[PDB]
């Protein structure tokens, strides 16, 4: 290709930037910490992981 | 922890897909402490003689 | 190819001809191997925790 080398190294670099953009958008979003555990981190099931 | 059961009759094919297998987590055992206490009340009136 | 059963009546005449043949098989004992497999799949995230 004229303005690049291999179609893999070029795409990887593009993804390395998109991950940062989505990261910033996520860190500044309003997501409510969607997780299977809601205040159950230290309040999870007993010794038996039911 | 405890190793999984023998799980006999586990015959397989020479060439085939490696199934996901199976695992088992650990078990947590906890205990609590107990308080032991003694008391000694002695008056100087009694702790005066020999 | 163990020996044959003892013939307690192995009595013959002095001027008798031999009897019929003694065609016996060549019985073979055989077995087959068994494939034992143990698969374990653990996420990479779980491999980073302490």
């Amino acid at each position: 290709n004229y303005g690049r080398g291999r179609e893999l190294m070029y795409q990887l670099e593009k993804k390395g930037k998109e991950i940062k953009r989505d990261l910033e958008k996520i860190l500044l979003s309003g997501q409510a910490r969607t997780d299977v555990l809601a205040d159950q981190y230290l309040t999870n099931s007993a010794a038996d992981p039911a | 922890d405890a190793l999984a059961s023998v799980d006999g009759n586990n015959a397989h094919v020479e060439g085939s897909r490696a199934e996901d297998g199976e695992m088992k987590p650990t078990v947590i055992k906890s205990n609590v402490t107990q308080i032991l206490r003694k008391v000694v009340r002695v008056s100087d009136t009694a702790n005066t003689t020999a």
